[PDB]
């Protein structure tokens, strides 16, 4: 049961950097229907990249951590920790794209 | 000639660590860690590595403090440790003047006394204790477990650690 919490703080943080980032997909939607405005876009590009890297630093830092309560499970094991881990990394990544998507098309 | 990485861990409970550490190319001081689990800083004393290259190396090394406290931590929550305690590591690989064949090493020593330590041989770790405890079979049968704490871990020693030398004599 330590790792069933260790799971629901990993879906916080996760849960919490997908609102964050989704704050920011909406500032982007605004500012594209719609010179100045085309720095929104840096101030947008830069928010947006400096969240992804702390939402994918900390959350993997959560899963190096459980890296042993995770296996030690008996029906979790080091293939489906290093698939779950990347599984994550990917769901943050995509976010990222959802944004800069706008601001290259708003070019 | 050779690599040699010391590592000191103070726990003073399960959920609390501080680590002291340094590392020795070719008998020169070249690497220093200190800090408490959340914080702990690696810096190097020359710039060996260029700034891309010392942060992916930096990024690994504190994946493994990670890794290496959650183990201390299920061994407790599995077999309970006895805190305070201490754990010193000391590993490295050392390169013949003619070959190739390097000897590679990891010995794993609780409370100043001798603990398990790593077999190259065939990626096992085995005790260096004569006491037979719940502690040791358990760690010992957690560390055989996984790719990471064998082939990883091996990959580590006989690679990295090599190529290091090889590449900032
Ligand atoms: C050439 C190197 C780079 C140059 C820089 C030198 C270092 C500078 C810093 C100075 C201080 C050195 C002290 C740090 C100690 C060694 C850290 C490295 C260990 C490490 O990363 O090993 C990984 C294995 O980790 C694991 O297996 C994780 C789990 C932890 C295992 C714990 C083993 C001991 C067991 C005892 C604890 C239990 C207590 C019970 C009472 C291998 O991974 P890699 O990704 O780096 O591999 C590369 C292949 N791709
Ligand atoms: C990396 O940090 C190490 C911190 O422990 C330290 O290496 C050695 O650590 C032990 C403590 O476990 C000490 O060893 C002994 O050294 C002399 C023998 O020459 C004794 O008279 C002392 O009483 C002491 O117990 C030292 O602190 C140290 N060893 C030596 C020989 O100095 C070093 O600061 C770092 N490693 C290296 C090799 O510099
Ligand atoms: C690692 O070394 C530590 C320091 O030598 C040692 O800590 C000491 O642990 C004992 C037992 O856990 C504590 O003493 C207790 O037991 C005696 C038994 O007669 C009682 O009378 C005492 O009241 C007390 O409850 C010490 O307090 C403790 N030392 C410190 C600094 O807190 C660890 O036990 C060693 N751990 C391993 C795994 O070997
Ligand atoms: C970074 O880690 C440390 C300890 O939590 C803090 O910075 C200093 O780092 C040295 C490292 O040797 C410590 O010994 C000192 O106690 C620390 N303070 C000073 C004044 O030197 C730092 O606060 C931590 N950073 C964060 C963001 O938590």
């Amino acid at each position: 049961n330590n790792w069933e919490q260790q799971k629901k703080n990993i879906e916080d943080d996760l849960d919490r950097y997908k609102k964050r980032a989704e704050e920011l997909r909406k500032e982007a939607e605004k500012a594209r229907k719609e010179k100045e405005w085309e720095k929104r876009c840096k101030e947008l590009e830069e928010r947006a990249r400096k969240l992804e890297d702390e939402a994918k630093d900390r959350v993997n830092d959560l899963f190096d951590s459980n890296f042993f309560q995770v296996i030690y499970s008996g029906d979790n094991d080091e293939e489906e920790w290093k698939k779950e881990k990347d599984r994550a990394e990917k769901e943050i990544e995509e976010w990222f794209k959802r944004i800069k998507e706008k601001c290259e098309e708003i070019k | 000639q050779r690599l040699h990485m010391l590592q000191i861990s103070y726990f003073r409970d399960p959920y609390h660590v501080w680590y002291q550490g340094n590392a020795s190319l070719g008998g020169h001081l070249t690497h220093v860690l200190e800090g408490p689990d959340t914080n702990t800083t690696i810096i190097q004393l020359q710039p060996l590595q260029e700034p891309e290259s010392w942060a992916r190396t930096q990024s690994g090394l504190q994946s493994y403090l990670l890794q290496f406290h959650g183990l201390v931590r299920l061994v407790h929550q599995e077999r309970t440790l006895a805190f305070p305690l201490t754990i010193r590591c000391f590993l490295g690989c050392e390169l013949p003047p003619e070959g190739s064949r390097a000897h590679v090493f990891f010995e794993v020593a609780v409370n100043g006394s001798s603990f398990v330590s790593f077999r190259p041989e065939r990626a096992l770790w085995q005790a260096d204790t004569q006491v037979t405890s719940g502690v040791v079979t358990f760690t010992l049968q957690q560390l055989n477990a996984y790719n990471r704490t064998r082939y990883e871990l091996r990959e580590f020693l006989e690679d990295t650690c090599v190529q290091y030398v090889q590449k900032h004599i």
